[PDB]
């Protein structure tokens, strides 16, 4: 089988410039497990991020959590890069504050 | 109604030695325990602040139990190749689903073992918790074989008595957690559009449990249909939100109103821009 | 665009919509192609389905009422299938999909695959 | 305690 | 009278008459419930025939033609079945019958129960 | 073309001793040879004069051959019994149709072994001579079992050669009986009848071999459809015998005409009342 | 299973009173093959009669023969009684010369 | 020559 990724590049709590917070890629429903996620702070890589640990929904579909502090406004665009089999290259996501 | 869910995951992997292993469990829905392979020190360790009332026996007796397991599926994952016919040069995947649930009275309401293999049903014991229903001829030959074996009757005792008699455990050992409940906090965000039109969007923050459910009706019945939404997302702090929008003409803004029913709201929400 | 199929069993037909929607995905295309999203009515035809279905999920009518405090079919009719399999109550919301193996319950705005039934004796 | 187990 | 039982299957349905006849019985029977007495497509449309019908002989449109010195459908088209289990020649007569597990040739004036097949596709 | 079938018939009779053993065997459409248990003296013994033209140890050979397959079968009786779950207390049947045919130039054409239990297909190898079909959960047991023991590769070559093989010296054992054909007699006859119609019967007498072929038409086309018709019967002296009738408008009787197609009439039949 | 059996009461040569002939009750197409045959020449049982052998066509269904000679005319009325399981009760079936 | 039989 193979299934395709689902991401969201939301943040904790309510985007304020110039104020620390934590940018979150919630990559959801995909298949073979074996996946790659990266953060983007302009367009270049970030911090290595932390990854939370993977796990599963009873529909079998995994899930994790790519989380990685960061402080918006307007400076400049974050986004999330995530290759993954099921795709033909690599799908980028834009954080968008008022998403 | 409480559970006890455990997820497991091997997944083998060519020319990178033993397939790698986790086992991930879930009381309700919260991760109290942990086991990966890969890891420094395969060492089943816990995932909740309450899981400190249990000695050094209750981990290292997990542990064993894992590993022991561990091996198990890598020859799991060799039979199945052979089963289907694959060769050794490609990843696999087997996934388990184990756990049990009981209602306010504590009685067991349901419990079961789910497998599937690359991200597809192989086989599941049935809810007479006797009986098993396989995906592929596969899994008949499994099922022959767990027939004759009498594994699900094996597998009946573990949900009534064992499964069931942890799940209270556990429960107490941290019923001051997987009880607790954040109210949705809730708001409008009006948005402007192309040739006139805009965009209500409903949000829902820093809620739990994680099943909450948001809808806009208009002047009485819901607008199920043309309506985004998103699926429910981790905050990062223990929290969870989730929005709706919908686009209505502009200037009639106020006919429209948004409702959150969920289990910290005595009474559903409504809101307005 | 969109990918389908449909294939009658016994005195029935079903569409087999092979691209993923939510919930509501289905209960519009089903009454768009003017046929109800599906209905199991016992274990018989359950069993056919999950044998004849294509390896993956698929929703069918059956989702929970948060108004009705309990779980109907589309037609909100009665089905001679037991399924008591404990789902969805206390407080919050819905659906459910089949695969070959299994019934379960889980979130309506999940994408799964569409299965419409047309209970040709009409 | 997750169960132990059977093989496929 | 008769017993009969209509089933569909995929893209098309059958008749099934539990009243035993011979050929003729069938091809009558069939085009009167307006119906052709069935007409095998592929091997899976024979398996699946195969495993639901109910233990016994069913006639089926397939027999010699005593002119067309050969075996022919009823709708005198071709089959994607494959079937050359060498029959009926070198000089006399013709029919065919089908059972949980064979595809049969006899004469045509057996009592055996009845298929007429509808391919709803039409 | 040519073939050699061999008819099994088991029956288990309660109360009555070991079950009952019949084999007879058929060339194309003779018996040439029977062996029943009951009978005083259960000898594989001939039923075709040509088949004078083998030994003593021919005899002697196959009679042991047979009391041996005697065995199985009671043996089998037990094992279908246990299958079905059916008590000690009722007959039960099994039918096997075993044999070989060949074309004009003596190429194995169709090979076959053919079960039935009371009197419905049990399973039946299929015309690729190496894989089954079973009517029943209970034939996939047995076919489960012969698919390892490849049996179904055993009786494949039973059917390419040592059947074909046997069916030559047979064939020619008696050349000068199985090609003798005679020639359908055929005549009508008129019969009266209620408020004013007529039965004219065709009849075809003491023909051989046993198809034959009998139809009536009008003008023309074939009264396939409102004509009645027996089936071939055996006279008693190797014959056999069959007609056909149809109901007329009286006075208009010669409207009508018969048609008799056999293997001895170079040109099919025509009669008249 | 349970099939009914199919009887015909016919004779070899043409229907002479008066001249000896074989009578012939052909009892095909039944299940089981536990089966009785009698042949009466008026209502009596007959010299019991020859049983040829029986034995299935491919569709599995049994045959038999049983016949015995006789002497015709419009001396008595022949019949042949036939006993079996799939019946309720016992279907005789009268010879009919012209038939 | 009758084929000897294998039990089912």
């Amino acid at each position: 089988i193979q299934k395709t990724p689902q991401i969201q590049v939301y943040s904790r709590h309510p985007p304020e410039n110039g104020k620390p917070n934590i940018l979150n890629c919630y990559v959801t429903q995909f298949h073979p497990p074996h996946i790659e996620i990266q953060m983007l702070k302009n367009g270049k890589k970030i911090p290595k991020v932390e990854m939370s640990d993977m796990s599963f929904s009873k529909d079998w579909s995994f899930y994790i959590l790519a989380h990685t502090e960061f402080t918006p406004t307007e400076t400049d665009t974050y986004a999330c890069r995530v290759k993954h089999a099921s795709m033909a290259e690599p799908k980028t996501v834009y954080w968008d504050r008022d998403m | 109604p409480h559970s006890l869910r455990y997820f497991v995951t091997a997944v083998s992997r060519p020319g990178l030695g033993e397939p790698r292993y986790m086992e991930v469990g879930y009381v309700d829905d919260t991760e109290f325990v942990r086991f990966d392979s890969d890891a420094e020190n395969p060492r089943y360790e816990p995932r909740a602040r309450w899981m400190e009332q249990e000695g050094p026996e209750y981990w290292e007796r997990e542990t064993q139990k894992a590993k022991g397991n561990e091996q198990s599926f890598r020859v799991d994952l060799r039979t199945l190749l052979g089963y289907y016919n694959q060769s050794k040069g490609g990843s696999h995947t087997i996934q388990v689903i184990s756990g049990c649930e009981v209602g306010s009275d504590g009685r067991l309401l349901r419990g079961y073992q789910q497998y599937a293999y690359d991200g597809c049903d192989y086989i599941a014991l049935n809810e007479d918790l006797k009986t098993w229903t396989a995906a592929d001829m596969a899994a008949l030959i499994t099922k022959h074989k767990w027939e004759q074996a009498g594994e699900a009757e094996r597998l009946r005792a573990y949900l009534e008595g064992t499964c069931v008699e942890w799940l209270r455990r556990y429960l107490k050992n941290g019923n001051a957690t997987l009880l607790r409940t954040d109210s949705p906090k809730a708001h409008v965000t009006h948005h402007s559009r192309p040739e006139d039109k805009v965009t209500l969007r409903c949000w829902a923050l820093g809620f739990y449990p994680a099943d909450i459910t948001l809808t806009w009706q208009l002047n009485g019945e819901e607008l199920i249909q043309d309506m985004e939404l998103v699926e429910t997302r981790p905050a990062g702090d223990g929290t969870f939100q989730k929005w709706a929008s919908v686009v209505v003409p502009l200037g009639k803004e106020q006919y429209y109103t948004c409702h959150v029913y969920h289990q910290g709201l005595p009474e559903p929400l409504t809101l307005r821009w | 665009r969109g990918v389908k199929y449909w294939f009658c069993y016994s005195t029935k037909c079903y569409y087999f919509i092979m691209n993923k929607t939510t919930w509501s995905g289905c209960k519009a295309n089903c009454q768009h192609y003017g046929v109800p999203i599906l209905k199991i009515e016992d274990e018989d035809e359950l069993k056919f389905l999950q044998r004849h279905v294509i390896p993956g999920n698929y929703w069918i009518g059956l989702s929970y009422d948060k108004k009705k405090k309990e779980w109907a079919w589309i037609d909100n009719g009665p089905s001679k299938l037991d399924m008591k399999i404990k789902k969805m109550n206390f407080k919050s919301r819905g659906c459910v999909f089949l695969s070959k193996a299994r019934i379960e319950d889980i979130d309506c705005n999940i994408p799964y695959y569409c299965i419409c039934g047309k209970k040709l004796d009409k | 305690s997750i169960i132990n187990f059977e093989k496929l």
